[PDB]
Parts: C-alpha cells; structure tokens; sequence
C-alpha cells in the first residue's frame, strides 16, 4: 500500500499533465507507443516547416 | 569541358543532401519506435545482482 501510495500522486500528476499535453495537441493520445508515434510525426512536420 | 566539372560537383552535392535527409529520417523513425525505453539502466547487471 505504501508503494502504491508513493506512486499514487506521481501517477495522478502524470495523468494530469498527460491530459493537458493531449489537449495542447490536435491528436488525442492513448498509449505509450502512440505517444512516440505522435512525437515522430511532430518532428516530421517541424522539418517540413523549416 | 567547363560544364563537365559542374555536373560532377553537383552530383556530389546532391548525394550529400540525400544522405542528410535520410539520416534525419532514420532518427525520426528511431524516436517513433524507441524512446519508451531509451537510455535506461542495464537489466543484465541487476538480474545478475
């Protein structure tokens, strides 16, 4: 329970900032590999823009 | 004779640009498929311990 509790606020902060970062992005995120996929898409778009 | 040199030099420069572009593509592919566990501590060591 203590381990789960020490991990509880960390998890909650992760979820909070995850939702915020998801909303800052047009596409909605659902999984870790999905997050990295979106990240590489972002790098691609950045290269084209520059 | 003059234009031959320009063709050669242009060939080399275009090759270089393509190399750079593909290098960026490789890094992007990498981060797309890789960051979830990048640069983490070695498990062989800890399992041995």
């Amino acid at each position: 329970i203590q381990s789960l509790t020490a991990r509880a606020p960390v998890w909650l902060a992760a979820q909070d900032t995850l939702n915020q970062l998801c909303e800052q992005s047009g596409e909605t995120l659902a999984s870790s590999n999905d997050v990295t996929e979106y990240m590489q898409q972002l790098l691609e778009r950045e290269r084209e823009a520059t | 004779l003059e234009r031959d040199a320009l063709a050669e030099r242009y060939a080399t420069l275009s090759f270089d640009v393509q190399k750079i572009q593909r290098a960026h593509q490789a890094f992007s592919q990498f981060v797309g498929k890789h960051l979830s566990v990048a640069f983490d501590t070695d498990p062989e060591a800890e399992i041995r311990e």
